[PDB]
RNA sequence: CGCGGGGUGGAGCAGCCGGUAGCUCGUCGGGCUCAUAACCCGAAGGUCGUCGGUUCAAAUCCGGCCCCCGCAACC
RNA sequence: GAUGUUAGGAGGGCAAAUCCGCCGAAUUUAAGCAUAUAAUUAAGCGGAAGAAAAGAAAAUAACUAUGAUUCCUUUAGUAACG
RNA sequence: UCUUAACCCACUCGUCUUGAAACACGGACCAAGGAGUCUAGCAAAUGUGCAAGUGUAUAUGAUUCUUUAAACAUUUUACGCAUAAUUAAUGUAAUAUGUCCAUUGUAGAUUUGUGCCCCACUUUGCAUACAAUACCGGUAAGCAAAUGCUUUAUUGAGUACGAG
RNA sequence: AUACUGACGUGCAAAUCGUUCAUUUCAAUCACGUUUAGGGGCGAAAGACUAAUCGAAAAGCCUAUUAGCUGGUUAUUUUCGAAAGAUCUCUCAGGAUCGCUGGAGUUGAUUAAUAUAAUUUUACCAGGUAGAGAUAAUGAUUAGAGGACAGGGCCUUGACCUAUUCUCAAACUCCCAAUAGGUAAAAAGGGCGAAAUAACUCAAUUUGUAUUUCACUCAUAUUAAAUAAAAUAACUCCAAGUGGGCCAUUUUUGGUAAGCAGAACUGGCGAUGAGGGAUGCUCCUAACGCUUGGAUAAGGUGCCUAAAUAUUCGCUCAUGAGAUCCCAUAAAAGGUGUUGGUUCAUAUGAACUAGCCCUGAAAAUGGAUGGCGCUAAAGCGGAUUACCGAUACCAAGCCAUAAAAAGAA
RNA sequence: CAAUGUGAUUUCUGCCCAGUGCUUUGAAUGUCAACUUGAUGAAAUUCAAUCAAGCGCAGGUAAACGGCGGGAGUAACUAUG
RNA sequence: GGAGACAUAGCCAGGUGGGGAGUUUGACUGGGGCGGUACAUCUGUUAAAUAUUAACGCAGAUGUCCAAAGACAAGCUCAAAGAGAACAGAAAUCUCUUGUAGACUAAAAGGGGAAAAGCUUGUUUGAUUUCUAUUUUCAGAACAAGUAGAAAACGUGAAAGCGUGGCCUAUCGAUCCUUUAUAUUUGCAAAAUGACGUAAAUUACUUACUACUGUGCAUAUAGAGGUGUCUGAAAAGUUACCACAGGGAUAACUGGCUUGUGGCUGCCAAGCGCUCCUAGCGACGUAGCUUUUUGAUCCUUCGAUGUCGGCUCUUCCUAUCAUUGGGACGCAGAAGUCUCAAAGUGUCGGAUUGUUCACCCGCUAAUAGGGAACGUGAGCUGGGUUUAGACCGUCGUGAGACAGGUUAG
RNA sequence: GACUCGUUCAUACUACAGUGGAUACACCAGAUCCCAUCAGAACUCUGAAGUUAAGCACUGUAAGGCUUGGCUAGUACUGAGGUGGGAGACCGCUCGGGAACACCAGGUGAUGAGUCAG
């Protein structure tokens, strides 16, 4: 309690190393909008359109773009529930995020190796791997290659 | 905290565009005896007994919001404007 | 003496014990805060999608129907 | 909140009565007596609290504040 | 205006539920309390009747108007007061 | 069934209390009496009757006059609440055909069909949810010779073929 | 009515009795008659007295005054079953509103899946605590060395530079975890296309946008990573109780410390017990309809007291031995008591080391490994088996509840 | 007569009127109400004005309530002052 | 006779007025009061690497200030160091060179900030009107503080752009009430108040047509005047004369935990002890024990566990004061000291005190230290602390207060 | 060969050296006009005489920094478990996860769009 907006300060909004006033052109152009997810990450140079605390390094998904202002749909825990609230955050603080890269990454991988298989008329899975149990395996050792462990003395 | 006497801005009746005003401080005005309230005050101060009307003998601050009105120099209507809190205000001055 | 100062205790499990709900409003996210002008033009387009609809589904109900 | 009054050398206070601002005290020096001293002089010294104006001349009068302490209503 | 054991008469007092007059509080309520509330009530002192009181317009309306009183149903928990 | 035995277990009940066997409190014993009610006004629930109405109020009527202090009837077109709302308030108060018709979506109960039954396609699309537009009262803004208008804003216990 | 604080103190008595003492011709004592009445009287004053009644009498009424406070608050079975957080409060013994609870309804569930999940997977992130650093910065902070201005008397002492150097902070941060936490995993959607709609956009009413209509088509016999008595889920309503908490591990702040004050995460207790811990609200095992049988858990197996005077290898003698988490003391320091080691020296001399055991080791009714006892242990450290051992667990019966089947000669 | 205080004799009863009281003077006096009077306005109204006590100013009062500090400088030693 | 339209009396009105009346006299609080404010807030830390999080935790800060220290543009680069210039080496200077921020950014601490958010300058007033979606605190209400926009009108650069106050985190207030802004919007309840306005008509009680119409009051909307006990009572003392409702949710008493403090025992070895670390000692350190002191404490008891001391009377301990047996000695003898087994036995008469304690005198064998509900009030006593009467002092306007003294209970 | 616009924002920085200047960059030349200052220093404008001396391009140096990797180290540290050990402080063990500094070795950039001259 006895809390005011930035509170954490030396934590949170603490800046990253010889990271000063990073403006750069590419920062600004990402498009995706009202359909995208996004990460809402502090800037060191911009206190305009800064979010409180709670959000920092949260994701949730663009609902509303202006000229340089994005609102965003983040969960936020409320003691007995999560809920959607509508924050309103600026270009510099909005950054891409990137669990939509993977799922489309995968689609357009599946999406090949299906078109590859309704070629053929083939009937096989494009469903991800499990990262399975090792199969049995063979290796032919010399007297050199191995080596012999024990404990050690205290030295 | 200073202001000059004028200021040429927004008049938000009739007139459109920005436009001349002259800027003054407000300070309350005389009470009425006319107020309904007060007639009640009146009424129920009147015969035996005490009384609830307001007063307070305790006051915490020493210090007003000002409120500027200002008058638009075209239009001949006039219109609030509120600032901050000060201990120390300032007319016409300059440095 | 004192009255307690903290205590958070039991909460979670008091949350937990319900389950800790979440939002299910879901699509066509609404009214006064969608894009000024933008979603105008939109209701205008939709308006005009609306009345070639209705022009080709009252022409085709009515030379039908009697 | 609306009425009355006081701010003047380091201290006490006259001038507020528009023709030009002083007088005590304490200080600082000097005469006077064969004494000490008391007494009597000469010095220093102040944005007349801040600001606007009336003419021949304004600390003083008109205009309005600030700091002080008296009356009050409110109750 | 007196005076009269003048002649003929009356009033006084008791009872009180309902009725009428004065006079007239506090507990209480507001989680306190001073205004408001309790309440024009309780107590107090008076007067009546089988019922009394009210009653024949110094009334209401603003209608195509109504037309002594009482009472019920109502307006109405409303205008309104605080 | 009652009765001792013996083995094993068994600390005063009620109580407020974090914690009572307590060096916490009430209880000598037994009997009888002894404590969430009734009225008012409000609400949801469910039953029940009727429905854009509903409730016969006060009251009148009778071959009603042991019961009958209720039961019965309503003249050989009052009032409550609901039938559109809004609002300081004068006030104002259409989703429109210019086949009884004609509000827009997306899910969505139910129905049609196809290829002696589940089906997979289609088909129709209630309720409800999630929206969308209108339009009505307030309030703006813009205009303004008023059946005051207006693209556009907002706001209401609003409305979109009555539910009480 | 002074004292014996005498007797009495369930009396002879709601102030008595005994003894002592003060008062006695006056501001004397006593009667009778009389006066003043309750916020009133009367008071040589003590808040005295006013009929056993007085810092506001007695009587009756308003009155069944009021009370966040105390006490009490009545038949059975069965079912679901809490809170002692929060927010606002002239608020900390309360209230209100959230939370957590029950009922009632609707929704959709029945298709081993989708919604869904105190979880992991693979992607994807967020961190500056644990840690670590001083030669990275900040605040510190101990030393010398190598150098070109200063203090003292060409020397010495310094400061100052340079390479170094010692110790540091959880209120410092170059770097930096684990744990915990967030987003992600396609059919009401997504692909790639055409056509439509606009008062937005852009020279560009198909330039983009968004929307729409038509298409063509994405895995899915099971699957778009697992796993799931995943619908016992949702959702709406109405109402209850509760708002003092307390205990444990780990992390933890204040305080010398505390069975002290205050937390964090989780689990308990409370409101809940059976078996063990001798004993015991919280430790361990384990949560309970009624019964029979089984096999175990924690825990034990000399006797009390149910199972082994079991097996097997050690260690241990104590003129206060020692005996199992929570658990109810014992340290620095010693020991030519015994037992293992290890480093050294020349089957002998040193030095260490840690096991046991001992000294260090004092206290209030008599006294406590729970008691007796126990030393070829029944002690302490292992290991090997057997047996006993809960209402839990398995099998069976029976009871009720829940759900599912299923039915209108 | 009423209201008080101190409390035989003997003996003395200092100082102080700022503060709080009580009390006295006022052709100088600051403030201070109802009414009344006048002015203003079409009226309602709104304003002025006046010779109340009172308080204030100015005195008197401590056998009224009451109260009774701090420094410096200073005596042929130190010391005290 | 006397006084006399003045008195007086009545009704208004100002004053005086604890004589009398009615009432108020917070909360947090390691009891309460005093004290503080942890009561509205903001920063860092405590805080346990998302978020949450407290204590009379710690380090603090708040009730402003700013026509610029607000707004935009443009230009510039600071603190510091060295080397130069008669003045700043050494009271706020001048130049060049080196200079990553070591400056500066009103305050308050932390964040952020170098072709700038610093500094300089120019031009300025958006410190604007209207409206949302929202975020912080949060019930996901308010207010307050924010964010992103939009409808206007502008400002600045004019070039993109940026501007809805202050670089960011801190700089503040409901309803009723008061007050002033605003309107082609209203009301003041059977009617009217600009105005017979504008037309016609006139044998008149004429007929049309007009968007903007008396004082006063009431609204509606918008600000502002205030609530710091900061979701907002018009509020001082006192009771040892007291009453009542509750309280071990809370003091004073034992007990209990703890043992800081008190008390007692250690280990060490620098010194002291003629010489000599240890006969006796023992600093500077460091380890325990006890509850024989006082705390810390608030678990127990508040529908009553009788609150000091003395007396009497008994029992238990040992940490032994003397007595017995001894060991050591810096033990010549005589003394005497340290000490071990030892609680078998003893541990007094008085003076002064309310007194534990204390302090003397005398004897003595020594006049040890302690436990038993601070041994012992249905054993006593009642002197003290501690009911009501009274007294003096201080303090308090007062009532009264006084872990101040005193007398009586 | 060079430039312009860039991108990543030190492999891109810094220091001391050396090598290079067709076209290009820049240093350089001047102040009437546009402009601007006390000051043509800078800034603006107009030139094009000289020059690699610097900037600029490139390399070098038991360079410093930065930057990857090893190694520090399965150490430090750490979740859950334990009627595990330890008198206490604390320390093992089961199932898991797991650093940093120092040190050593390597490295000192890559690249989109356009142009101009060879």
């Amino acid at each position: 309690k006895s809390r005011g907006k930035r509170s954490g300060t030396r934590y949170k909004f603490s800046k990253k190393f010889r990271k000063h006033g990073e403006c750069t052109a590419n920062k600004y152009l990402e498009k995706l909008n009202y359909g995208d997810y996004v990460d809402i990450v502090c800037d060191s140079t911009q206190q305009k359109g800064m979010p409180f605390n709670y959000y920092h390094g949260k994701t949730g998904k663009i609902f509303h773009i202006t000229k340089r202002g994005v609102g965003v749909l983040v969960n936020k825990r409320v003691k007995h529930r999560i809920e959607q609230k509508k924050v309103c955050v600026r270009i510099e603080h909005v950054r891409k995020s990137r669990c939509n890269e993977d799922f489309l990454l995968r689609k357009i991988k599946n999406a090949e190796l299906i078109k590859e298989a309704k070629l053929k008329n083939e009937h096989i899975n494009i469903k991800r791997k499990t990262e399975g149990p090792k199969p049995a395996a063979m290796i032919k050792v010399p007297p050199s290659k191995i080596i012999t462990i024990e404990p050690l003395p205290f030295y | 905290v200073n202001v000059p006497k004028t200021r040429k801005t927004y008049c938000s009746n009739k007139c459109k565009k920005h436009t001349m005003h002259k800027v003054s401080q407000y300070k309350k005005g005389k009470e009425r005896l006319s107020s309904l309230g007060r007639r009640r005050y009146d009424m129920k101060q009147k015969g035996f007994g005490g009384q609830t009307k307001p007063v307070f003998k305790k006051k915490a601050k020493t210090t007003k919001k000002i409120v500027l009105k200002l008058e638009c120099t075209k239009c001949k209507k006039k219109r609030f404007q509120t600032m901050k809190r000060c201990k120390t205000f300032e007319m016409g001055a300059d440095k | 003496a004192k009255s307690k100062n903290h205590t958070n205790h039991n909460q979670n499990r008091k949350a937990h014990k319900n389950g800790i709900k979440k939002p299910k409003k879901h699509k066509f996210m609404s009214r006064k805060g969608l894009d000024p002008n933008f979603f105008r033009n939109q209701k205008y387009c939709l308006k005009g999608i609306q009345k070639k609809k209705k022009e080709l589904k009252l022409k085709a109900k009515q030379e039908k129907n009697n």
